[PDB]
């Protein structure tokens, strides 16, 4: 459980990007996690459609609203696109998941790691990256344009990231905006504090497909 | 509730 976790450098993350005005965290979140998964054992690097993930689950409300573990499930279950042969638009609308053909990539499950406990959430994102929650409703967490997060922030849950490596202090997340917040794209939050939730509520509820 |  080396002491630093990069899947960057380790060929399982794509170029980063934006929801737009779009409430759809939680689709991106999910397409870089299956991602992740998808290149850990086939060694094939893919970028999915989170269109896709929001016009087809209609458990989730898309454009505002939605669970990085109804997207998955949903991609285990049927399956999910190229980001290509689905690229994303911002706006919600028809599932043309059927329309669009074959699908290209479909995992063999979903499991989550237990709430509450950094030892876990590491582990996990030690054998693939994993979609976590947060609180970004925040005025601070808006702002950061480079550095290490510690706040001041709230355990009112409401974002959905991405997971992409941690270091002995500093856990490093993958946010579903531009190459224009944070360290282009990037955002370090720091671990090891005593903080259960986990600060921004990073702690609360986090998720992954399974692969054979 | 649901994550935007």
């Amino acid at each position: 459980i080396p002491e630093y976790v990069d899947w960057r450098q380790k060929g399982a993350v794509t170029p980063v990007k934006n929801q737009g005005s779009c409430g759809s965290c939680w689709a991106f979140s999910a397409v870089v996690t299956i991602e992740g998964i998808i290149k850990i054992r086939t060694g094939n690097l893919n970028q999915y459609s989170e269109q896709e993930l929001l016009d087809c689950d209609r458990r989730s409300y898309g454009c505002n609203g939605g669970y990085p573990w109804s997207a998955l499930q949903l991609v285990a279950q049927y399956g999910i696109h190229y980001r290509n042969t689905y690229p994303y638009e911002g706006v919600q609308r028809y599932c043309r998941s059927r329309e669009k053909g074959p699908y290209a990539a479909k995992t063999d499950g979903v499991r989550q790691v237990q709430p509450y406990n950094q030892g876990a959430l590491l582990y996990s994102i030690a054998n693939q990256p994993v979609s976590v929650v947060l609180q970004a409703a925040g005025k601070d967490f808006q702002l950061y344009r480079g550095g290490i997060f510690v706040g001041p922030c709230g355990n009112k849950v409401d974002h959905a990231v991405a997971a992409v490596g941690y270091g002995p202090n500093y856990i490093l997340i993958k946010n579903s905006w531009g190459t224009g917040w944070g360290e282009n794209g990037y955002i370090r939050i720091k671990r090891g504090t005593g903080n259960s939730y986990g600060v921004c509520g990073l702690y609360t509820s986090s998720f992954y497909p399974v692969k054979n | 509730a649901a994550f935007a």
